[PDB]
């Protein structure tokens, strides 16, 4: 049962990871946070720009 | 111009004069100061409005 369960969860997480789903972890990859607020510089996105019509 | 400030006053006599524009009957109840209030009052009111710009950038807004 061991086996058949890591063969699970090895799919589990790989369908998880699939979805967008909202950051549950504090930190991604790197020890930074994955939020909208962690975006620092280097600097490089302009003014936002309005709607199309 | 100067005959023109007095164009009213030609067509009264003087008892008309007073009882038009000098012997107002007192009343003492209306809210005067409501013109005051409308207009100063006025700005919270556009502030409401303003506030609610769909302007993009933040510091177009500021
Ligand atoms: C059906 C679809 C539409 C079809 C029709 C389309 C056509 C529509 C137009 C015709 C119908 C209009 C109806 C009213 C008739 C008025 C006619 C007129 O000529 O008025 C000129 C009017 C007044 O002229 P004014 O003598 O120069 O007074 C302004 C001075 O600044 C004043 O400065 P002040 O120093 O002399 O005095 C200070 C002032 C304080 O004033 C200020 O501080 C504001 C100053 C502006 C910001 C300062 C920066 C200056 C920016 C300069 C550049 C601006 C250029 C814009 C040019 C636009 C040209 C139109 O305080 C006051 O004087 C008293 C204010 C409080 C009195 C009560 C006001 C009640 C208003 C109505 C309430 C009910 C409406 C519902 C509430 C809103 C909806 C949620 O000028 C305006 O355009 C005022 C704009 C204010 C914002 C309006 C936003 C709401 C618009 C309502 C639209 C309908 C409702 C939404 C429907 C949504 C679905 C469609
Ligand atoms: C659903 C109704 C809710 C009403 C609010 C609930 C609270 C009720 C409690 C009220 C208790 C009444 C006590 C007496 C209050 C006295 C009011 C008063 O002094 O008004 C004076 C005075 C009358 O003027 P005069 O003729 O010079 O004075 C004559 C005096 N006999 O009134 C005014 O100045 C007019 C201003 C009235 C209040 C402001 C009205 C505007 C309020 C904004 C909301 C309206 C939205 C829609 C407006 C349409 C615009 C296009």
């Amino acid at each position: 049962i061991e086996r058949m369960t890591e063969i699970a969860l090895h799919v589990f997480r790989k369908a998880r990871a699939g979805k967008v789903r909202p950051a549950q972890d504090v930190r991604g990859p790197d020890g930074n946070v994955n939020d909208f607020l962690e975006q620092r510089r280097p600097f490089e996105h302009p003014n936002p720009t309005g709607v199309t019509h | 111009d100067f005959a023109e400030l007095l164009r009213p006053l030609r067509s009264l006599s003087f008892n008309q004069v007073v009882d038009r524009y000098v012997l107002i009957p007192p009343n003492h109840t209306f809210y005067r100061n409501w013109t005051y209030e409308k207009f100063l009052g006025g700005f919270g009111l556009s502030y409401l409005i303003l506030r609610e710009l769909p302007l993009r950038n933040f510091y177009a807004r500021v």
